[PDB]
């Protein structure tokens, strides 16, 4: 059955096995193994070891490890040790099944051997990427992460959304509401068409409003919807540009804003109609709470 | 049709020898030269 | 005429040859396909930044087109035909000449006669028969769906500082302005 | 077997058996007006037919109605469209998308490395673990 | 505007114009068809396939899933099609 | 996405700040091919091309001739 190959491929290029609960984490990874020796067919050989790889990610997440070493051993024949994909592996491998530091040297001056472009540019921007998410837990926890990835990011690699994407996310989560606008703003300039960068784009300025004056809380309300409707713009049925309008909308409630107001009432209901499994959930809450 | 064309195949079937049946190229020149003309009588 | 069931052993070697050096001219291609510091990288991702700014994110920056400048300035200032059907044209003219191979179902003009009956020195035989080489003169043209089915894919600083300094005020898009009036323009 | 593949091995014996009986009908009838010195159609031709529509019917019926599985869920509920091809407008591409749990920016959305970093840190604890 | 999904629709239609070429005209050749009435009946069945190509595979809504339709299904691959049925045509007649 | 749902509809206040012209031209272009090389001789308006649809004019048409 071909529906679960592509579950699994949307999962693989969305990478959403990251953000799993452990439930249905273990249930990917029991339902992942039965397809994978039986559906054989219409699957490439790339595919065949992006799985591979998926799976060894998905064991060094759960309990049990040793299967990690022997998928590692399976997928080593092919491009050895020298690929960046398999020098992340080889180095969580370490970091793990010891829980010993070490790897970061042996990846250290790896880093530093990179800069003569032996390899792609990718490769040791996602070995920069990986050494600072060492580094995050080797000083358990800082503010000097960002300042690390600001230090790698300026002079390197401006061009990569996720740096950005996290610094954005950082600034949000305790620190200045105000950055996070510019760097939103970046990502939003490499990806054009990213729908989910105006929904933060507006959530962010709808957050630095709700602690303004009254002056300023209307400017930033105003920009709260000029930025909304392009998330209306760039997708349908997108839940929280959708809340996010009707919200905004309810908060201010002028004539104009109330016809936007029934618009998106209209378009919350089609999104809580029970096509959409668990996002109806919490478009209903939002339309009939208030 | 069916049925003559599919006994004509299945009588044929065996008798490799199958390989050299699609050859086609593997000969009697007796019906070659009758298929051309060039066998005649000539009445003198 | 009367031709005598050599129509199987031209047509159908002609037809897999050229699918084959086909499939291996793909193959061949792909296999030939037909900086070193950190710092020239970094420079030509900074230039191709710029140029997507420009194009890119030029568009929906309505707030932060003044912003970005600055820093912008600051931190700047045929064998593959001519090698298979050559060779395909040589093994035809050695292998298969003075043959009638068959006849086309539509009428060619008498130039066509002188092209494609290379191999006999008749004179009214037809325009409509033709040798084994008009063979391969239709199967080049039409063997491209045969092929789609088997399954077959196909100094610096200074130019861009002078863009710079023209993009100032160029064009501010009016972008995050009136996008109230396009999407009340649809969803109706 | 399913129809598509049913369809073309039927469609592939219908027309290599119209083309022998039509070579045969062809044959025999030069060298029948050459043993008179120089002196089945309709069937034919509808079976010919009937092959030739049969391969049609053989191609169209290779498209089957795209159907999803939820990427969040683990029940069956299959996301249906009722379309055979796949929209070209961004909006409607997008919808298909959110219909499904994903989101196709992915990456620069999770940022995996770090968050993989702090969960697979994080597993240990729990009480799974 | 648009995505990049046009090009996965339209493979498809390229893969069934490309099977509805080879088969007219190899079926013209089985029936011995000669030169004009060849073309004509060529003409014929092939603008009757992409018709109903529009009816059943795409909805009756040629718009939605490409752009420029009555460009892209009629005339757009048009004389690499006849090429490729004049090849299973004179295939066709010589056997 | 519930959690940010619901973190947004309440209230926080928590912070720490520390054109014929184409058409014409592609018209020369398509007609360039036709002039230079498909009129050399590959093209009818030729007495020489209507010649297999001419007639034979029935010369006799009620004599026969025999002879030795
Ligand atoms: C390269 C692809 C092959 C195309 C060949 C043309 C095939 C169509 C064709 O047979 O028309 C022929 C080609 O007679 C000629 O040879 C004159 C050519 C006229 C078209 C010239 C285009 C500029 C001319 O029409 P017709 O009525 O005067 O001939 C008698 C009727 N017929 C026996 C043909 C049924």
């Amino acid at each position: 059955k071909d529906l679960v190959r592509e579950k699994l491929l949307t999962i693989m290029n969305t990478k959403a096995y990251t953000q799993f609960n452990p439930e249905q984490l273990l249930q990917l990874e029991n339902e992942m193994k039965i397809y994978m020796k039986s559906g054989d067919s219409a699957l490439t050989e790339g595919n065949y070891f992006f799985l591979m790889e998926m799976l060894f990610y998905v064991l060094v997440y759960r309990n049990q490890d040793v299967d990690a070493q022997v998928v590692y051993n399976t997928l080593r024949d092919r491009l050895g040790e020298n690929s960046y994909k398999m020098v992340i592996m080889k180095a969580t491998l370490l970091q793990i099944n010891g829980n010993d530091k070490g790897a970061i040297e042996y990846l250290e001056n790896l880093l530093n051997d990179d800069l003569e472009y032996e390899t792609d540019f990718v490769t040791y921007v996602s070995i920069a990427k990986k050494l600072i998410a060492i580094k995050t837990t080797s000083k358990n926890l800082s503010q000097e992460s960002v300042l690390k990835e600001v230090v790698a990011l300026t002079d390197k690699f401006p061009l990569d959304a996720e740096l950005w994407w996290y610094a954005s996310e950082i600034y949000f989560e305790m620190g200045q509401f105000e950055k996070a606008c510019y760097c939103l703003e970046q990502v939003l300039c490499i990806t054009p068409f990213n729908y989910a960068c105006f929904g933060r784009l507006s959530e962010t300025l709808y957050y630095e409003a709700l602690r303004s004056k009254k002056q300023t809380k209307t400017e930033l309300l105003e920009k709260a919807l000029k930025n909304a409707l392009r998330s209306v713009e760039l997708s349908e049925l997108y839940l929280k540009g959708w809340a996010l309008v009707n919200i905004i909308s309810r908060e201010l409630g002028r004539n104009k804003q109330n016809d936007l107001i029934k618009l998106s009432a209209s378009k919350l209901k089609e999104i809580s109609a029970k096509s959409n499994n668990k996002d109806k959930i919490t478009a209903e809450l939002i339309l009939n709470k208030i | 049709r069916l049925t003559t064309n599919w006994n004509r195949l299945i009588n044929l079937l065996k008798e490799p020898g199958r390989v050299f049946t699609k050859l086609l190229a593997l000969k009697d020149t007796t019906v070659s030269d009758l298929k051309f003309g060039f066998a005649k009588i000539l009445i003198v | 005429l009367l031709d005598d069931q050599l129509k199987y052993w031209v047509l159908l070697p002609i037809s897999i040859v050229m699918v084959l050096t086909g499939v291996l001219k793909q193959y061949i291609m792909t296999l030939i396909t037909g900086a070193q510091p950190r710092v020239k990288l970094t420079e030509w991702q900074y230039l191709q930044w710029a140029q997507l700014l420009i194009g890119n994110g030029g568009n929906l920056s309505s707030d932060a087109f003044a912003a970005k400048k600055e820093f912008l300035v600051k931190d700047l200032t045929n064998m593959a035909s001519f090698i298979p059907q050559t060779i395909i044209m040589w093994w035809v003219n050695h292998f298969f000449a003075g043959f009638i191979l068959m006849q086309l179902p539509f009428p060619l003009t008498a130039k066509f006669k002188e092209m494609l009956q290379t191999g006999i020195i008749c004179q009214d035989l037809d325009v409509r028969w033709v040798s084994s080489i008009s063979w391969y003169f239709i199967s080049v043209l039409g063997l491209n769906p045969v092929y789609n089915l088997i399954g077959l894919n196909d100094q610096v600083d200074k130019a861009m500082h002078a863009m710079a300094n023209d993009l100032t005020i160029i064009q501010h898009e009016t972008c995050l302005d009136n996008v109230e009036q396009r999407v009340l323009k649809q969803y109706m | 077997s399913f129809v598509s593949k049913l369809l073309y091995t039927v469609s592939a014996l219908v027309l290599f058996h119209s083309g022998f009986s039509s070579y045969e009908f062809h044959h025999l009838l030069k060298l029948n007006s050459l043993n008179n010195a120089q002196g089945l159609p309709k069937d034919i031709m509808y079976e010919t037919y009937a092959g030739l529509i049969l391969f049609v019917l053989a191609v169209f019926t290779s498209f089957e109605k795209l159907q999803y599985l939820p990427i969040e869920s683990n029940d069956g509920k299959i996301i249906s469209q009722g379309n055979y091809l796949k929209e070209i407008a961004l909006n409607k591409a997008t919808n298909v998308d959110n219909l499904i749990g994903s989101n196709p920016n992915g990456e620069i959305i999770f940022t995996p490395s770090f968050v993989d970093v702090h969960m697979k840190r994080k597993i240990c604890r729990e009480w799974a673990s | 505007n648009a995505t990049a999904n046009v090009v996965d629709n339209k493979k498809r239609l390229l893969f069934v114009q490309d099977s509805s070429a080879l088969v007219l005209g190899l079926v013209a050749g089985f029936l011995q068809i000669e030169s004009v009435h060849g073309f004509i009946w060529f003409l014929i069945l092939y603008n009757l396939i992409n018709v109903i190509y529009i009816v059943w595979i795409c909805q009756l809504q040629p718009g939605k899933f490409y752009q420029s339709p009555l460009h892209d299904i009629f005339f757009e691959s048009f004389f690499r099609e006849i090429t490729g049925f004049v090849m299973a045509w004179t295939f066709g007649y010589a056997l | 996405e519930w959690a940010k749902h619901l973190l947004d509809t309440k209230y926080i206040e928590k912070y720490n700040i520390q054109m014929f012209m184409y058409i014409v031209f592609q018209g020369v272009l398509m007609y360039i091919g036709y002039r230079k090389l498909n009129s050399m001789g590959l093209i009818p308006n030729a007495k020489g091309d209507w010649l297999p649809w001419e007639r034979i004019a029935h010369y006799n048409n009620g004599l026969q001739w025999f002879s030795d």
